[PDB]
């Protein structure tokens, strides 16, 4: 369990911070998600620098304790008074009362990174949800785009075709000028159809530049904001798979520590069965006193055992 | 004979249209025809003579609107009863189809 | 989520009214051999074979369960 | 009953079709009307172009009349195609099972 | 990797308690749907409860006295045992015979109870099935709707187009009429008065038909509107059905399972109710027996003892 | 459907157990099968093997 959330965090830690700087639509998303990063890290630096550290140190007395905590002598061991007895389990008691108070500590400490890690997933599912909405919005406006510029290109070709049709009429007017003036000798009109076709021709080629000049240059803008648009939609898509990465090691980690928060309630749990198992044997005389202290050394094996647990997550 | 179905039934659906279109057309001249004939019918309280020929183009506007509503009724209900058949033999044949490829397997 | 929240609480009422039952009738259970026993209906030879024939199945059995529970709230 | 099914459903979307025919035709119609009607209108302030004026009028009204008759049918028709699809379906269910409890 | 019988079920069970009821309110045609899914749904968590709060724990009972008894009763003493009167052999046979028999009735009253969860389980498992049918059937012809739907819409964009052609039209008509009549007045300012006429016709005819354009687009978008909702309205609701239906199809698959586990667990306790019988059988022969015959039917029972012992592991792994 | 049901739950209920109970039956027969010999020494009679 730790291990998985040690790793998860040193990730989180590696998350660089983005500027969405050239999107204006994704102006809010990038602060809100600078932010949300800018605490989740305190959240790891927490748990790396104290927390993880502090519960290897409670475990560590507990089961250095367990450990002394030798068979537990029900009756009394070969050659003590009946007093000397008492006081040694009242001892032990005390002590495990002390660890108990340790264990019910380190579950708020657990709790509390349960927290931190629930609100870090959160905080990254709202911007994946943020992003998610900006490209799916993005991709209505891509759409009309090439529509557009398909119905553009029309235009366009009707720019070339005037601009081709002019050069056939100024160069077909040329040849018919030149016939009519070889067939002057009148053959006037013939000369004026030449000329008029060449003028004709010369009016075209200038009207259809005029158009195609424009024509591309609303075609250009049309296509800087389509790209733009594209590039936009495809950081999104970046951060958001980061992001949704991001998401799922939290509720990993979020499942881990829960684990964890469960095996210190179980010790926690565990030693008050003790403590309960041996302050009946202190007000006990006889037989109840040897019943209640066979339990606390079955409750000791439970205690050995939830260690034992916990040292694996 | 799945594509030759297809492509029949691709053809029936030209005719379904081409008289979806007549009744709708016949609808339209039917609706202008009352409106010019009504037009016309209040011309002739005033000048009788001479807005008699708008009512007759109005009433022969109804007239030729309701007939195109009629014939294409009698074409409508003729062409689904053909595309009604061929879709049918399409059906059992897709099912045969797929028993086949069932068994098959 | 609220509504599969809602369900979760309710299963969960279910599932504690079972445990409930359960301790209700270990107590009975208690109290029928106490009577058992004071009558003179039993003997503390008889009864103690008794125990020692269910620990070495049905309570051995509970104990394992107990283990086992645990490990799968902490995944271990 | 599957036949009559096929038969009314096939009724059904014909009318939706008619009403989106009537629709576009009805837009056409009320815009070169309006043409007619304008052009009509300015002949009849420069001496007989009153017919035009009257066809343009009418071909606006029929235009216009087609469009809201279409609209009338639609927003009528569209909750009786889907009844109609669902009884098909569910009787195609139906039967199916009934060929799988035989086999 | 596989489970076994008991857990399968007990999976299902905790799973079938977690379905949660749905309102399909916004889909008109899946009210009948939600309702049967709903109603199965509360049948099915009936039948888990009992199965968890009783039936499995009231099988192990059975099974563990079994095993308690075999455990005691390991093997027959097929022959007259060191010191014994022949009667004191008879009266512990003749005691182990009644005890077999009770074992027996308790195994025949432990596949009763299978039988039932068996049944439950199966009316689950059908109910399931039937909400699917229904589910798959509602989507099914929704999805006809919805390609007449997309055929429509594609057939409303052409009439949008017709009405943005005709306001365009209408305003370079009338952008020319002004040029045409500005130039008709200055030449009528010479000596013109058709080509200005032409220009305020121009004109006239341009504003018209950008008017007219405008009513018919506005209407148009207003038809294309009701269409675009009803079929998100249809591809949501489709979704939805789709949704509950992988759900419920999961859930169908979960009771199948538990079915062939159940049905393996009635046939564990029909062999362990048929090998008691067995035993009984070779014990009760063995009473009215003489010297050599007593022993041989007396063999066969601790065979039949050997074979219950295995019948009880068997049980405890399912 | 109710009738077919009706079939299933006697071939299931009944049938199958009626089958199970025939291997038990024949595992009961066999034991005593070889019980015969395991039983009968060095030395006993054609008639009590006959009788067995």
């Amino acid at each position: 369990q730790a291990l998985h959330i040690q790793t998860y965090c040193n990730s989180v830690r590696q998350q660089i911070p983005v500027d969405f700087g050239r999107f204006p639509n994704l102006r809010e998303s990038e602060r809100q998600i600078n932010t949300g990063l800018g605490a989740a890290r305190q959240h790891a630096e927490h748990y790396l620098k104290d927390i993880q550290p502090l519960i290897i140190r409670n475990v560590t007395n507990i089961q250095d304790y367990f450990e002394t905590q030798n068979l537990i002598s029900t009756v009394m061991p070969s050659g003590a008074t009946k007093e000397q007895w008492l006081s040694a389990l009242g001892m032990v008691s005390d002590k495990a009362k002390e660890y108990q108070e340790v264990s019910a500590n380190t579950r708020r400490t657990i709790g509390s990174l349960n927290d931190k890690l629930i609100i870090d997933s959160n905080n990254y599912q709202l911007i994946v949800v943020n992003l998610n909405n900006v490209v799916n919005g993005n991709n209505g406006v891509l759409e009309q785009l090439n529509r557009d510029i398909d119905g553009i290109n029309a235009a366009i070709d009707g720019a070339i075709a005037g601009i081709v049709v002019g050069g056939l009429l100024v160069i077909g007017g040329a040849i018919v000028t030149a016939i009519g003036a070889v067939a002057g000798l009148t053959s006037t009109p013939v000369v004026m159809g030449g000329i008029a076709m060449m003028t004709a021709g010369a009016g075209g080629v200038i009207g259809g530049a005029i158009v195609l000049d424009k024509s591309l240059s609303a075609r250009e803008k049309l296509y800087r904001d389509r790209s733009q648009l594209n590039s936009e939609v495809l950081v999104a898509s970046q951060i958001g798979s980061g992001y949704r990465g991001l998401q799922t090691q939290a509720q990993s980690a979020v499942t881990a520590a829960t684990q964890m928060n469960n095996a210190w309630d179980s010790l926690t749990s565990e030693l008050e069965t003790l403590n309960a198992n041996l302050r009946k044997g202190i007000i006990d005389d006889s037989f109840l006193r040897q019943l209640f202290l066979t339990a606390s050394q079955t409750s000791v094996t439970k205690v050995l055992d939830g260690t034992k647990i916990i040292k694996q997550q | 004979v799945l594509e030759q179905l297809n492509r029949d039934i691709d053809g029936i659906n030209a005719a379904i249209d081409g008289a979806i279109a007549g009744i709708v057309v016949g609808g339209l001249l039917v609706i202008g025809g009352a409106i010019v004939t009504a037009i016309g019918a209040v011309a002739g309280l005033v000048t009788a003579g001479t807005s008699t020929p708008v009512v007759m183009g109005g009433i022969a506007m109804m007239t030729a609107g309701a007939g195109g509503v009629i014939g294409g009724a009698i074409v409508l209900d003729k062409s689904l009863s053909a595309r009604e058949k061929l879709y049918r033999d399409r059906s059992q044949l897709n099912s045969e189809v797929l028993v086949a490829s069932q068994i098959g397997s | 989520g609220y509504r599969g929240l809602q369900t979760q609480a309710q299963s969960a009422v279910t599932a504690a009214t079972q445990m409930n039952n359960a301790w209700d009738s270990l107590t009975s259970e208690l109290e029928t051999l106490n009577a058992n026993l004071r009558k003179g209906i039993i003997d503390d030879s008889f009864l103690r074979q008794l125990f020692l024939t269910a620990s070495q199945t049905s309570v051995t059995k509970v104990l394992d369960g107990t283990k086992i529970i645990k490990q799968q709230m902490a995944g271990v």
